[PDB]
């Protein structure tokens, strides 16, 4: 029961840190997207906003 | 001879009428042209302009 402690344990640990740089990877992911989406939206109306006008 | 008078007063309102319909295409026409602008699109806007005009 001790050693099977030990051992699982180790494989929490190591899952939950590739369980973290997911995370990671995910919340990048929303970020990404939605900062395409500012730059895209800002664009097309940055082309009648033209600043001379 | 009753008529004519009939006729005559029937192809007024008809003018009057088809004239509001014109207008009214005209506004809805603004509206169209806005939203074909908004694109970039610079001959839809053109054609667009043009019927609204006329």
């Amino acid at each position: 029961q001790k050693n099977q402690a030990v051992n699982f344990l180790r494989m929490s640990a190591r899952v939950d840190a590739v369980a973290a740089r997911v995370q990671t990877a995910v919340t990048m992911g929303k970020v990404t997207k939605s900062m395409a989406g500012v730059v895209k939206s800002m664009d097309a109306t940055l082309k009648t906003m033209n600043l001379e006008k | 001879m009753e008529k004519h008078l009939f006729n005559l007063k029937f192809a007024a309102k008809e003018l009057s009428r088809s004239a509001k319909k014109c207008d009214k295409e005209e506004k809805a026409e603004k509206a169209k042209i806005e939203k074909a602008i908004q694109k970039g699109n610079m001959e839809v806007a053109r054609i667009h302009a043009e019927n609204a005009i006329r």
